[PDB]
Protein backbone atom coordinates (compact mmCIF):
# COMPACT_ATOMS: atom_id res chain seq x y z
CA UNK A 1 0.00 0.00 0.00
CA UNK A 2 2.65 2.77 1.52
CA UNK A 3 5.62 2.73 -0.20
CA UNK A 4 7.26 2.53 3.87
CA UNK A 5 5.31 -0.89 4.01
CA UNK A 6 8.34 -3.43 3.44
CA UNK A 7 6.27 -6.69 4.22
CA UNK A 8 2.85 -7.90 4.80
CA UNK A 9 0.95 -11.15 5.92
CA UNK A 10 -2.44 -10.89 5.57
CA UNK A 11 -4.55 -14.03 6.49
CA UNK A 12 -1.78 -16.62 5.74
CA UNK A 13 -1.56 -20.89 5.78
CA UNK A 14 0.54 -22.54 4.05
CA UNK A 15 1.45 -26.20 3.72
CA UNK A 16 5.40 -28.24 3.02
CA UNK A 17 3.29 -31.23 2.23
CA UNK A 18 0.38 -30.69 0.28
CA UNK A 19 -2.76 -32.68 2.40
CA UNK A 20 -0.69 -32.37 6.24
CA UNK A 21 -0.54 -30.66 8.64
CA UNK A 22 0.00 -26.95 8.18
CA UNK A 23 3.30 -25.24 8.98
CA UNK A 24 1.97 -21.55 9.30
CA UNK A 25 -1.67 -21.05 9.98
CA UNK A 26 -3.36 -18.02 9.35
CA UNK A 27 -0.64 -15.39 9.64
CA UNK A 28 -1.10 -11.67 9.57
CA UNK A 29 1.87 -9.03 10.07
CA UNK A 30 2.78 -5.83 8.82
CA UNK A 31 6.68 -3.94 8.70
CA UNK A 32 7.22 -0.63 8.12
CA UNK A 33 10.31 0.38 6.20
CA UNK A 34 12.60 0.15 8.78
CA UNK A 35 11.07 -1.83 11.94
CA UNK A 36 12.61 -4.96 13.82
CA UNK A 37 10.16 -7.80 13.81
CA UNK A 38 10.97 -10.60 16.21
CA UNK A 39 9.93 -13.81 15.49
CA UNK A 40 9.91 -16.31 18.42
CA UNK A 41 8.80 -19.70 19.10
CA UNK A 42 9.48 -23.26 20.12
CA UNK A 43 11.44 -26.05 17.87
CA UNK A 44 8.98 -26.57 14.96
CA UNK A 45 6.48 -23.95 15.54
CA UNK A 46 7.34 -22.54 11.61
CA UNK A 47 9.59 -19.65 11.84
CA UNK A 48 12.39 -20.61 9.62
CA UNK A 49 9.41 -21.83 7.65
CA UNK A 50 8.15 -18.26 7.59
CA UNK A 51 11.14 -16.91 6.17
CA UNK A 52 11.20 -19.22 3.77
CA UNK A 53 7.92 -18.39 2.88
CA UNK A 54 8.78 -14.24 2.62
CA UNK A 55 11.53 -15.82 0.37
CA UNK A 56 9.14 -17.53 -2.47
CA UNK A 57 10.61 -20.80 -1.36
CA UNK A 58 7.04 -21.57 0.47
CA UNK A 59 3.71 -20.50 -1.61
CA UNK A 60 0.62 -19.94 0.34
CA UNK A 61 -2.32 -21.94 0.00
CA UNK A 62 -4.36 -19.16 1.03
CA UNK A 63 -3.65 -15.12 1.41
CA UNK A 64 -0.83 -12.78 0.64
CA UNK A 65 2.38 -11.97 1.03
CA UNK A 66 3.96 -8.84 -0.29
CA UNK A 67 7.13 -7.41 -0.14
CA UNK A 68 9.25 -4.49 -1.45
CA UNK A 69 12.69 -5.27 -3.09
CA UNK A 70 15.72 -7.50 -2.50
CA UNK A 71 15.94 -9.61 0.00
CA UNK A 72 19.01 -10.87 2.32
CA UNK A 73 19.50 -14.93 4.34
CA UNK A 74 21.42 -15.52 6.81
CA UNK A 75 20.61 -19.34 7.55
CA UNK A 76 20.27 -20.85 11.20
CA UNK A 77 23.04 -22.96 10.05
CA UNK A 78 26.42 -20.90 9.04
CA UNK A 79 28.88 -21.82 6.44
CA UNK A 80 31.36 -21.21 4.25
CA UNK A 81 32.96 -21.20 0.50
CA UNK A 82 36.65 -22.42 0.07
CA UNK A 83 38.33 -19.15 -0.19
CA UNK A 84 39.21 -15.82 1.50
CA UNK A 85 37.33 -14.61 4.48
CA UNK A 86 36.78 -11.46 2.81
CA UNK A 87 35.72 -13.29 -0.75
CA UNK A 88 33.31 -15.11 2.46
CA UNK A 89 31.84 -11.67 3.64
CA UNK A 90 31.71 -10.01 0.37
CA UNK A 91 31.13 -12.95 -2.95
CA UNK A 92 28.54 -11.70 -5.58
CA UNK A 93 28.50 -7.76 -4.15
CA UNK A 94 30.98 -4.73 -4.94
CA UNK A 95 33.27 -3.91 -2.65
CA UNK A 96 32.94 -0.79 -0.61
CA UNK A 97 35.46 -0.02 1.82
CA UNK A 98 33.49 1.83 4.70
CA UNK A 99 30.80 -1.26 4.67
CA UNK A 100 33.11 -3.82 4.76
CA UNK A 101 35.07 -1.69 7.45
CA UNK A 102 31.79 -1.23 9.56
CA UNK A 103 30.63 -4.65 9.22
CA UNK A 104 33.80 -6.54 10.21
CA UNK A 105 33.78 -4.45 13.12
CA UNK A 106 29.94 -4.80 14.40
CA UNK A 107 30.42 -8.38 13.55
CA UNK A 108 33.44 -8.49 15.71
CA UNK A 109 35.82 -9.70 13.16
CA UNK A 110 38.76 -7.16 13.24
CA UNK A 111 40.20 -9.35 16.07
CA UNK A 112 40.11 -12.53 14.64
CA UNK A 113 41.36 -11.00 11.13
CA UNK A 114 44.21 -9.32 12.68
CA UNK A 115 45.80 -12.80 14.03
CA UNK A 116 46.53 -13.88 10.45
CA UNK A 117 49.76 -12.71 8.21
CA UNK A 118 47.47 -12.58 5.25
CA UNK A 119 44.85 -10.90 7.44
CA UNK A 120 41.34 -10.73 5.50
CA UNK A 121 43.10 -12.58 2.77
CA UNK A 122 43.99 -15.93 4.55
CA UNK A 123 42.16 -19.03 2.99
CA UNK A 124 39.66 -20.91 3.98
CA UNK A 125 39.35 -24.62 4.09
CA UNK A 126 40.91 -27.74 4.85
CA UNK A 127 44.14 -26.84 3.21
CA UNK A 128 44.35 -23.10 5.03
CA UNK A 129 42.54 -22.39 8.20
CA UNK A 130 39.28 -23.54 9.33
CA UNK A 131 37.24 -21.31 11.40
CA UNK A 132 35.30 -22.59 14.81
CA UNK A 133 32.00 -22.45 14.59
CA UNK A 134 31.90 -18.84 16.84
CA UNK A 135 34.05 -17.53 13.56
CA UNK A 136 31.85 -18.98 11.36
CA UNK A 137 28.06 -17.83 12.81
CA UNK A 138 29.80 -14.51 12.91
CA UNK A 139 31.38 -14.61 9.23
CA UNK A 140 28.08 -15.84 8.08
CA UNK A 141 25.70 -13.19 9.89
CA UNK A 142 29.02 -10.32 8.15
CA UNK A 143 27.82 -11.87 4.87
CA UNK A 144 24.03 -11.48 5.09
CA UNK A 145 24.49 -7.59 6.81
CA UNK A 146 26.91 -6.81 4.06
CA UNK A 147 24.63 -7.02 1.38
CA UNK A 148 22.46 -3.71 0.35
CA UNK A 149 19.00 -5.27 1.14
CA UNK A 150 15.31 -3.81 1.74
CA UNK A 151 15.02 -6.70 4.10
CA UNK A 152 16.95 -8.77 6.19
CA UNK A 153 15.99 -11.90 7.17
CA UNK A 154 18.14 -13.49 10.41
CA UNK A 155 17.40 -17.14 10.87
CA UNK A 156 19.02 -17.06 14.93
CA UNK A 157 22.27 -16.20 14.10
CA UNK A 158 23.02 -16.54 17.10
CA UNK A 159 22.15 -20.02 17.73
CA UNK A 160 26.08 -21.24 17.99
CA UNK A 161 27.29 -17.70 19.56
CA UNK A 162 28.26 -17.69 23.49
CA UNK A 163 26.32 -15.16 25.45
CA UNK A 164 29.05 -12.20 25.50
CA UNK A 165 29.50 -12.44 21.76
CA UNK A 166 25.96 -12.71 21.14
CA UNK A 167 25.10 -9.58 23.14
CA UNK A 168 27.96 -7.75 21.96
CA UNK A 169 26.96 -8.25 18.09
CA UNK A 170 23.09 -7.96 18.66
CA UNK A 171 23.88 -4.71 19.90
CA UNK A 172 26.70 -3.09 17.68
CA UNK A 173 25.05 -5.27 14.46
CA UNK A 174 21.70 -5.83 14.42
CA UNK A 175 20.32 -2.84 16.61
CA UNK A 176 23.31 -0.01 15.40
CA UNK A 177 24.88 -1.11 12.51
CA UNK A 178 21.21 -1.83 10.84
CA UNK A 179 19.02 0.53 13.06
CA UNK A 180 17.02 1.55 9.78
CA UNK A 181 16.96 -1.17 7.91
CA UNK A 182 13.96 -4.14 7.80
CA UNK A 183 15.03 -6.74 9.66
CA UNK A 184 13.16 -10.14 10.93
CA UNK A 185 14.88 -11.55 13.65
CA UNK A 186 14.01 -15.35 14.79
CA UNK A 187 14.64 -15.34 18.04
CA UNK A 188 13.20 -15.85 21.37
CA UNK A 189 15.38 -14.29 24.21
CA UNK A 190 13.25 -11.65 25.96
CA UNK A 191 16.29 -9.52 25.90
CA UNK A 192 16.10 -9.00 22.17
CA UNK A 193 12.31 -9.11 22.07
CA UNK A 194 12.76 -5.76 24.32
CA UNK A 195 14.76 -3.81 21.43
CA UNK A 196 11.74 -5.18 19.05
CA UNK A 197 9.15 -2.77 17.08
CA UNK A 198 7.50 -5.74 16.72
CA UNK A 199 7.45 -9.33 17.98
CA UNK A 200 5.28 -12.53 16.57
CA UNK A 201 5.21 -15.74 18.45
CA UNK A 202 4.46 -18.47 16.73
CA UNK A 203 3.33 -21.97 18.39
CA UNK A 204 2.34 -25.38 15.92
CA UNK A 205 2.32 -22.49 12.94
CA UNK A 206 -0.44 -20.87 14.60
CA UNK A 207 0.31 -17.50 15.73
CA UNK A 208 -0.16 -16.95 19.63
CA UNK A 209 1.10 -13.38 20.04
CA UNK A 210 1.20 -10.44 17.61
CA UNK A 211 1.58 -7.13 19.10
CA UNK A 212 4.75 -4.64 20.57
CA UNK A 213 6.71 -5.32 23.62
CA UNK A 214 4.64 -3.48 25.93
CA UNK A 215 1.50 -5.56 24.29
CA UNK A 216 3.87 -8.46 25.55
CA UNK A 217 5.30 -7.47 28.63
CA UNK A 218 1.19 -7.21 29.90
CA UNK A 219 0.07 -10.26 29.19
CA UNK B 1 30.23 -38.64 4.35
CA UNK B 2 28.83 -37.32 1.43
CA UNK B 3 29.97 -37.93 -2.16
CA UNK B 4 29.23 -34.95 -4.90
CA UNK B 5 29.20 -35.98 -8.67
CA UNK B 6 28.60 -33.41 -11.47
CA UNK B 7 27.59 -33.82 -15.32
CA UNK B 8 26.26 -32.41 -17.56
CA UNK B 9 29.50 -31.02 -18.97
CA UNK B 10 30.99 -30.93 -22.68
CA UNK B 11 31.48 -28.90 -26.22
CA UNK B 12 29.42 -26.23 -27.07
CA UNK B 13 29.24 -23.40 -29.43
CA UNK B 14 29.58 -19.65 -28.25
CA UNK B 15 26.08 -18.58 -27.32
CA UNK B 16 25.12 -22.04 -26.75
CA UNK B 17 23.58 -23.24 -23.01
CA UNK B 18 25.26 -25.90 -20.91
CA UNK B 19 22.91 -27.17 -17.72
CA UNK B 20 25.18 -28.99 -15.09
CA UNK B 21 23.64 -30.71 -12.27
CA UNK B 22 25.60 -32.27 -9.10
CA UNK B 23 23.68 -34.90 -7.46
CA UNK B 24 25.01 -35.27 -3.31
CA UNK B 25 24.60 -38.81 -1.86
CA UNK B 26 25.51 -40.17 1.26
CA UNK B 27 23.49 -41.67 4.72
CA UNK B 28 23.17 -39.11 6.91
CA UNK B 29 23.37 -35.47 5.65
CA UNK B 30 21.98 -31.92 5.53
CA UNK B 31 23.15 -29.27 2.69
CA UNK B 32 23.77 -25.77 3.98
CA UNK B 33 24.80 -24.27 0.67
CA UNK B 34 25.83 -25.57 -2.62
CA UNK B 35 28.57 -23.42 -4.87
CA UNK B 36 29.72 -23.65 -8.26
CA UNK B 37 33.79 -23.10 -9.06
CA UNK B 38 35.73 -22.86 -12.38
CA UNK B 39 39.15 -23.68 -13.05
CA UNK B 40 41.35 -23.16 -16.56
CA UNK B 41 44.81 -24.95 -16.40
CA UNK B 42 47.29 -23.70 -13.92
CA UNK B 43 45.36 -21.49 -12.12
CA UNK B 44 42.84 -20.93 -8.85
CA UNK B 45 39.47 -22.45 -8.57
CA UNK B 46 37.01 -19.40 -8.89
CA UNK B 47 33.97 -19.35 -7.40
CA UNK B 48 30.31 -18.35 -9.92
CA UNK B 49 27.88 -19.32 -8.28
CA UNK B 50 26.49 -19.76 -4.30
CA UNK B 51 23.15 -20.83 -3.05
CA UNK B 52 22.15 -20.45 0.66
CA UNK B 53 18.48 -21.61 1.01
CA UNK B 54 16.71 -19.28 -1.83
CA UNK B 55 19.66 -16.37 -1.29
CA UNK B 56 21.74 -16.81 -4.61
CA UNK B 57 25.04 -14.87 -5.55
CA UNK B 58 27.22 -14.54 -8.71
CA UNK B 59 30.95 -13.41 -9.67
CA UNK B 60 30.52 -10.24 -11.86
CA UNK B 61 31.44 -12.26 -14.79
CA UNK B 62 28.93 -14.74 -15.14
CA UNK B 63 25.73 -12.24 -13.73
CA UNK B 64 22.79 -12.16 -15.93
CA UNK B 65 23.73 -15.53 -17.72
CA UNK B 66 24.55 -18.40 -15.28
CA UNK B 67 21.91 -19.34 -12.29
CA UNK B 68 22.15 -21.37 -9.94
CA UNK B 69 19.12 -23.39 -8.31
CA UNK B 70 18.41 -26.52 -5.90
CA UNK B 71 16.26 -29.29 -6.16
CA UNK B 72 15.76 -29.82 -2.23
CA UNK B 73 13.87 -33.10 -2.50
CA UNK B 74 16.59 -34.56 -4.32
CA UNK B 75 20.00 -33.31 -2.50
CA UNK B 76 21.18 -31.41 -6.14
CA UNK B 77 21.99 -28.02 -7.84
CA UNK B 78 22.33 -27.10 -10.91
CA UNK B 79 24.24 -24.37 -12.73
CA UNK B 80 21.87 -23.05 -15.80
CA UNK B 81 24.90 -21.80 -18.28
CA UNK B 82 23.57 -18.84 -20.74
CA UNK B 83 25.33 -17.32 -23.74
CA UNK B 84 28.34 -19.15 -23.05
CA UNK B 85 31.38 -17.78 -24.03
CA UNK B 86 35.24 -19.63 -25.03
CA UNK B 87 36.33 -17.78 -21.54
CA UNK B 88 34.06 -20.01 -19.35
CA UNK B 89 36.02 -22.78 -21.06
CA UNK B 90 36.78 -24.80 -17.50
CA UNK B 91 36.66 -27.84 -15.54
CA UNK B 92 33.35 -26.95 -13.13
CA UNK B 93 32.93 -28.25 -9.40
CA UNK B 94 30.71 -28.08 -7.35
CA UNK B 95 31.35 -28.23 -3.75
CA UNK B 96 28.58 -28.45 -0.48
CA UNK B 97 28.54 -26.80 2.81
CA UNK B 98 27.35 -29.69 4.97
CA UNK B 99 26.16 -30.62 8.79
CA UNK B 100 27.34 -34.43 9.51
CA UNK B 101 26.68 -33.92 12.98
CA UNK B 102 30.51 -32.01 12.32
CA UNK B 103 30.22 -29.08 9.83
CA UNK B 104 32.40 -30.02 6.70
CA UNK B 105 32.91 -28.66 2.72
CA UNK B 106 32.99 -31.51 0.08
CA UNK B 107 34.13 -30.92 -3.25
CA UNK B 108 32.51 -32.73 -6.36
CA UNK B 109 35.77 -33.95 -8.45
CA UNK B 110 35.05 -31.62 -11.69
CA UNK B 111 33.11 -31.26 -15.31
CA UNK B 112 34.93 -29.96 -18.10
CA UNK B 113 33.13 -27.44 -20.00
CA UNK B 114 34.39 -26.27 -23.40
CA UNK B 115 33.30 -23.19 -25.34
CA UNK B 116 34.00 -23.19 -28.77
CA UNK B 117 34.15 -19.89 -31.05
CA UNK C 1 12.68 -18.69 41.14
CA UNK C 2 15.52 -19.95 38.94
CA UNK C 3 19.03 -20.78 40.01
CA UNK C 4 22.74 -22.03 38.10
CA UNK C 5 25.09 -23.59 40.46
CA UNK C 6 28.79 -24.73 39.70
CA UNK C 7 30.66 -27.20 41.66
CA UNK C 8 34.02 -29.28 41.48
CA UNK C 9 36.28 -26.34 41.82
CA UNK C 10 39.29 -26.34 43.81
CA UNK C 11 42.80 -25.67 43.92
CA UNK C 12 44.67 -28.52 42.06
CA UNK C 13 48.32 -28.52 40.27
CA UNK C 14 49.44 -28.06 37.16
CA UNK C 15 48.58 -31.09 34.28
CA UNK C 16 45.69 -32.54 36.48
CA UNK C 17 42.23 -33.07 35.40
CA UNK C 18 39.57 -31.53 36.98
CA UNK C 19 35.38 -31.37 36.25
CA UNK C 20 33.09 -29.18 37.06
CA UNK C 21 29.09 -29.33 36.94
CA UNK C 22 26.27 -26.72 36.99
CA UNK C 23 23.21 -28.07 37.92
CA UNK C 24 19.60 -25.83 36.91
CA UNK C 25 17.41 -25.66 39.22
CA UNK C 26 13.91 -23.92 40.51
CA UNK C 27 10.72 -23.29 38.14
CA UNK C 28 12.11 -24.07 34.68
CA UNK C 29 9.93 -25.30 32.04
CA UNK C 30 12.82 -25.65 29.40
CA UNK C 31 16.44 -24.49 28.67
CA UNK C 32 18.00 -23.50 25.36
CA UNK C 33 21.96 -23.05 25.26
CA UNK C 34 24.29 -23.65 27.99
CA UNK C 35 27.63 -22.47 28.60
CA UNK C 36 31.20 -22.45 30.50
CA UNK C 37 32.82 -18.95 30.93
CA UNK C 38 35.42 -17.60 33.03
CA UNK C 39 36.99 -14.65 34.18
CA UNK C 40 40.86 -14.26 35.99
CA UNK C 41 41.54 -11.06 37.62
CA UNK C 42 42.03 -7.88 35.82
CA UNK C 43 40.97 -9.77 32.47
CA UNK C 44 38.01 -9.76 31.05
CA UNK C 45 34.75 -12.73 31.42
CA UNK C 46 35.38 -15.04 28.01
CA UNK C 47 33.57 -18.19 27.12
CA UNK C 48 35.20 -21.35 27.30
CA UNK C 49 32.73 -23.65 25.83
CA UNK C 50 29.22 -23.81 24.99
CA UNK C 51 26.55 -26.53 24.18
CA UNK C 52 23.16 -26.16 22.65
CA UNK C 53 19.95 -28.78 23.76
CA UNK C 54 21.27 -30.82 20.91
CA UNK C 55 24.07 -31.04 22.25
CA UNK C 56 26.38 -29.04 19.65
CA UNK C 57 29.47 -28.08 21.23
CA UNK C 58 32.08 -25.04 20.63
CA UNK C 59 35.17 -24.25 22.52
CA UNK C 60 37.58 -20.84 22.92
CA UNK C 61 40.72 -21.94 20.96
CA UNK C 62 42.75 -21.84 24.18
CA UNK C 63 40.83 -24.89 25.99
CA UNK C 64 40.34 -27.15 22.17
CA UNK C 65 41.37 -30.47 22.51
CA UNK C 66 41.95 -30.28 26.86
CA UNK C 67 38.44 -28.81 27.68
CA UNK C 68 34.89 -31.05 27.11
CA UNK C 69 31.77 -29.51 27.20
CA UNK C 70 28.54 -32.21 27.94
CA UNK C 71 25.54 -32.04 28.84
CA UNK C 72 22.50 -33.85 30.89
CA UNK C 73 18.83 -32.77 29.82
CA UNK C 74 16.98 -35.05 32.07
CA UNK C 75 19.21 -33.21 35.12
CA UNK C 76 19.82 -30.09 33.56
CA UNK C 77 23.22 -30.09 33.97
CA UNK C 78 26.31 -29.14 32.08
CA UNK C 79 29.16 -30.59 32.72
CA UNK C 80 33.49 -29.18 32.20
CA UNK C 81 35.99 -31.85 32.10
CA UNK C 82 39.42 -30.31 32.22
CA UNK C 83 42.24 -32.08 31.32
CA UNK C 84 46.21 -31.12 31.09
CA UNK C 85 45.49 -28.23 33.56
CA UNK C 86 47.99 -24.81 33.39
CA UNK C 87 48.42 -21.89 35.20
CA UNK C 88 46.85 -19.68 32.63
CA UNK C 89 43.56 -22.02 33.33
CA UNK C 90 43.40 -20.08 37.09
CA UNK C 91 39.84 -18.33 36.97
CA UNK C 92 36.74 -18.44 38.40
CA UNK C 93 34.50 -20.49 35.90
CA UNK C 94 30.94 -19.14 35.35
CA UNK C 95 27.85 -21.43 34.14
CA UNK C 96 25.22 -19.23 31.75
CA UNK C 97 21.53 -20.67 30.44
CA UNK C 98 19.20 -19.41 28.18
CA UNK C 99 16.02 -20.43 30.08
CA UNK C 100 12.17 -20.36 30.12
CA UNK C 101 10.78 -19.80 33.57
CA UNK C 102 7.16 -21.78 34.36
CA UNK C 103 4.97 -18.67 34.86
CA UNK C 104 6.12 -17.24 31.30
CA UNK C 105 2.89 -17.85 28.73
CA UNK C 106 4.99 -18.22 26.12
CA UNK C 107 7.94 -20.12 24.82
CA UNK C 108 10.54 -16.96 26.11
CA UNK C 109 14.23 -17.32 27.02
CA UNK C 110 15.98 -14.98 29.84
CA UNK C 111 19.86 -15.27 30.86
CA UNK C 112 21.17 -16.80 34.01
CA UNK C 113 24.40 -17.15 35.43
CA UNK C 114 25.41 -19.02 38.50
CA UNK C 115 27.31 -17.84 41.39
CA UNK C 116 31.07 -19.05 40.12
CA UNK C 117 33.55 -21.77 41.33
CA UNK C 118 37.31 -21.03 41.57
CA UNK C 119 39.67 -23.06 39.94
CA UNK C 120 43.49 -22.49 41.05
CA UNK C 121 46.19 -24.69 38.93
CA UNK C 122 49.11 -24.70 40.62
N1 LIG D 1 13.01 -26.85 3.76
C1 LIG D 1 11.99 -27.57 4.26
N2 LIG D 1 11.30 -28.41 3.49
C2 LIG D 1 10.28 -29.15 3.96
N3 LIG D 1 9.87 -29.11 5.22
C3 LIG D 1 10.49 -28.31 6.10
C4 LIG D 1 11.59 -27.47 5.67
N4 LIG D 1 12.02 -26.78 6.73
C5 LIG D 1 11.22 -27.16 7.75
N5 LIG D 1 10.32 -28.05 7.37
C6 LIG D 1 9.32 -28.63 8.25
O1 LIG D 1 8.40 -27.62 8.64
C7 LIG D 1 8.05 -27.74 10.00
C8 LIG D 1 8.32 -26.42 10.73
O2 LIG D 1 9.69 -26.33 10.99
P1 LIG D 1 10.60 -25.03 10.96
O3 LIG D 1 11.90 -25.47 10.52
O4 LIG D 1 9.87 -24.00 10.23
O5 LIG D 1 10.67 -24.70 12.52
P2 LIG D 1 11.51 -23.63 13.34
O6 LIG D 1 10.52 -22.88 14.07
O7 LIG D 1 12.48 -22.96 12.48
O8 LIG D 1 12.35 -24.54 14.33
P3 LIG D 1 13.77 -24.29 15.01
O9 LIG D 1 13.58 -23.32 16.07
O10 LIG D 1 14.13 -25.60 15.54
O11 LIG D 1 14.72 -23.86 13.98
C9 LIG D 1 8.88 -28.91 10.53
O12 LIG D 1 8.07 -30.05 10.44
C10 LIG D 1 10.00 -29.02 9.53
O13 LIG D 1 10.69 -30.27 9.42
MG1 LIG E 1 6.93 4.12 8.51
MG1 LIG F 1 14.45 -22.83 12.18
Amino acid sequence: SLTTTEVVMENVTAFWEEGGTPVLKDINFKIERGQLLAVAGSTGAGKTSLLMMIMGELEPSEGKIKHSGRISFCSQFSWIMPGTIKENIIFGVSYDEYRYRSVIKACQLEEDISKFAEKDNIVLGEGGITLSGGQRARISLARAVYKDADLYLLDSPFGYLDVLTEKEIFESCVCKLMANKTRILVTSKMEHLKKADKILILHEGSSYFYGTFSELQNL
Amino acid sequence: QVQLQESGGGLVQAGGSLRLSCAASGSTFAIIAMGWYRQAPGKQRELVAVISTGDTRYADSVKGRFTISRDNAKNTVYLQMDSLRPEDTAVYYCNAAVQVRDYRNYWGQGTQVTVSS
